[PDB]
Parts: structure tokens; C-alpha cells; sequence
């Protein structure tokens, strides 16, 4: 990955690892609301 | 935790709003602490609840001693 970042500027790179750090206290708030309440998997019912 | 205290502790008269909600935020800080430590031994950083008493002071302390405490959200 470090190679790819390697692309942009401080600037750019240092805005995307903002976003990803949202994301991952999203995913980690899901993650455990879904081990406990058995919904790692959302079957969707109606199309968007 | 913080919020626990700003709620139930009345900072400019230094009291709680009764020594129960100070057992509670004494507790789930108990709680938080042994989300983060991993290793037995280790005794609690609030050995007595006495320590709430001036609490805004010495609970930095404690949530001091678990870093991530502060960098990721409850567990579910």
C-alpha cells in the first residue's frame, strides 16, 4: 500500500486517512452490534 | 466515563448528586478497565471510590493509564 500513498501529496494522503478512521469506527460499531445480535448479514428486501 | 461525571457531578459545588451515581460512574470506570487490561495481576487504578470524591482530577489519571480508551468506542 505504502506505494500507492507514495503517489500523492501529504496533502491528499493525510485528508483519505481521516476518512478511512471514520470508517473503521463504523465497521468496528457494526461488527460487534452484529457478533452479538447475529446480523453480520443484512439480507437486502427491496432494490434501491 | 466523562460524560458520566459532567452529569452527576456538579463541578462548581463539588458534590455528587448522590453517592449511588457516584458507585455507578466509579463502576463502568472499573468496567473500562478491564476492557483494556489483558494480563491478571494488575490491580485497579480505583481501589476505593473515595478517589470520585474530587473526581474530575484523578479520573484523567486513570482513563490515563489505558490509552485506547480514548481512541475506540464501546463494545456493543
Amino acid at each position: 500500500p505504502k506505494y500507492l500513498f507514495a503517489t500523492l501529496d501529504k496533502a491528499q494522503y493525510e485528508a483519505y486517512c481521516v476518512k478511512v478512521q471514520a470508517r473503521q469506527k463504523k465497521a468496528y460499531r457494526f461488527f460487534h452490534n452484529g457478533l452479538i445480535n447475529n446480523k453480520l448479514f443484512v439480507a437486502k428486501d427491496k432494490a434501491p | 466515563v466523562h460524560r458520566m461525571v459532567e452529569l452527576m457531578y456538579v463541578k462548581h459545588e463539588k458534590r455528587w448528586i448522590d453517592p449511588s451515581l457516584k458507585k455507578l460512574t466509579g463502576d463502568f470506570i472499573r468496567r473500562v478497565e478491564e476492557r483494556f487490561t489483558s494480563v491478571e495481576g494488575q490491580p485497579s487504578l480505583l481501589q476505593n471510590y473515595s478517589d470520585l470524591d474530587e473526581p474530575y482530577p484523578a479520573v484523567d489519571r486513570i482513563l490515563a493509564a489505558y490509552p485506547e480508551a480514548s481512541t475506540q468506542l464501546i463494545n456493543a
